[PDB]
């Protein structure tokens, strides 16, 4: 459960903060030693970049923002709607 | 409207004989015109049954004639004009709807169907409503298909 909780905390932190200080990263994940946090980051989450003592969470290109998805796919979803609708007519 | 005719020999007519022998009933399939019956049909002349010999290649080319340009589906309507037609047709649906509400409400127990056929609300609110929803749906949804199949393939 502790391992799962640490993973869940890491998942929340990645979405929440663009960058996190390594001290804060340890504090939230309750890592006793710096090397503990470093080892955890290296194994479980290689995508995290450690720059100048702060964990740089590589936020997704377009996720939290709304109406930030593909255009052709949405609009062709409208294709499916329209064509399947009237062909019955 | 076309017909073929050939003359009946007057000598046979004066003899009272039937001008032809009928082993087949095809000649009687088409009911003759009462004008022709006035214009001497079967007394001086007779009709000839007509059929049409049609070649398969002629049929392929004939079908090709009415085939619209395959690009015509690509010619999308201007968005502004299309939207204005939508607006106007929606307001027309409003007018037909209010007319039809009055028509359904004013309708009494003794509703005269003959009088309704002669004169109905806005000609016929139901019929115009149906035609307008049909045309609106068709136009909107064809514009839909056009814009987006372009989106995919262009």
């Amino acid at each position: 459960l502790a391992k799962t909780v640490r993973d869940e905390i890491a998942g929340c932190s990645e979405k929440a903060y663009d960058t996190l200080s390594v001290n804060d990263a340890r504090q939230l994940l309750l890592f006793s030693s710096d090397k503990d946090l470093l080892e955890y980051i290296k194994e479980e989450h290689p995508e995290w970049e450690i720059k100048d003592g702060c964990v740089v969470f590589q936020k997704s290109k377009d996720s939290a923002t709304c109406k930030e998805i593909p255009s052709l796919l949405l609009i062709n979803q409208t294709l499916s709607y329209a064509r399947e609708l009237e062909r019955i007519v | 409207v076309m017909d073929a005719f050939r003359l009946i020999n007057p000598q046979t007519m004066m003899l009272g004989q039937e001008p032809r022998q009928t082993t087949s009933n095809l000649g009687h399939l088409n009911k003759p015109s009462i004008q022709a019956l006035i214009h001497g049909l079967n007394r001086h002349y007779y009709s000839i049954a007509i059929n049409y010999r049609k070649n398969e290649l002629e049929e392929k080319m004939l079908l090709n004639l009415h085939k619209k340009k395959w690009n015509d589906g690509l010619t999308l309507k201007k968005f502004d004009v299309h939207s204005k037609t939508n607006e106007q047709t929606v307001q027309e649906m409003l007018g037909l709807a209010i007319k039809y509400n009055k028509a359904v409400q004013e309708e009494d127990e003794l509703t005269p169907e003959k009088l309704v056929i002669a004169k109905v609300g806005r000609q016929d609110a139901k019929k115009h409503l149906e035609e307008h929803v049909s045309n609106l749906m068709s136009s909107n949804i064809i514009q839909t298909l056009g814009t987006m199949l372009d989106t995919v393939i262009f």
